[PDB]
């Protein structure tokens, strides 16, 4: 049995943490929903 | 059950002792997740009972007490911000500059930010505080780093 809990807010925080980089990638999505990487 | 707009983390008590599968939100009296986190079960808040009303394996999304209702979409210029709940842990903004997934049916966003599965369902905003999709569908590059896309509903 799946319950929900409150966690908070949904807001832009200013100066919030600034990371991860921006890949350009070619994909495949399948019928399952699974996404794939095209080579 | 409680019904305030906002981020919720998706719990199942199957398992041993509490387990965080996911996490939603809730805006305009739906709550909103992916596919993979909930099956399509039925979903608990307090008393009261959720039911799903809309979903699709292939898009990974799932709505409960209504239509999808988020339909903001990023931009394809400025950073964006993963509000991330992870397992145990307290909500957390994490500022991207989003890449891209190029599909043979058009582009998506995509994160490159690799949190517990049990994150799945954090919503990603603009600067608007706007809902422009969740965090939690993706694929894992050759350097074995996890990219998300950015998924997003259509609001009939
Ligand atoms: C579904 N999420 C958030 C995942 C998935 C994986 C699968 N490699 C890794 C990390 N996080």
């Amino acid at each position: 049995d799946m319950y929900i809990e409150r966690a908070g807010d949904i807001t832009w925080e200013k100066d919030a943490e600034v990371t991860g980089n921006s890949p350009r990638l070619d994909v495949a999505l399948d019928e399952s929903g699974d996404f794939s990487l095209v080579e | 059950g409680e019904t305030t707009d906002g981020v919720y983390r998706v719990m199942t008590r199957r398992l041993l002792g509490s387990t965080q599968v996911g996490v939603g939100v809730m805006q305009e009296g739906v709550f909103h997740t992916m596919w993979h986190v909930t099956k399509g079960a039925a979903l608990r808040s307090g008393e009261g009972r959720l039911d799903p009303y809309w979903g699709d394996v292939k898009q990974d999304l799932v709505s409960y007490c209504g239509p999808w209702k988020l339909d903001a979409a990023w931009d394809g210029l400025s950073e964006v911000q993963l509000l991330a709940v992870p397992p145990g842990e307290r909500a957390k903004n994490i500022q991207t500059l989003p890449g891209i997934f190029k599909t043979k049916d058009g582009d998506i966003g995509a994160v490159a930010l690799d949190y517990p599965a049990g994150t799945s369902g954090s919503p990603i905003l603009d600067k608007c505080g706007r809902v422009i999709g969740l965090y939690g569908n993706g694929v894992v590059i050759k350097n074995g780093s996890y990219v998300s896309a950015i998924t997003q509903g259509k609001r009939e």
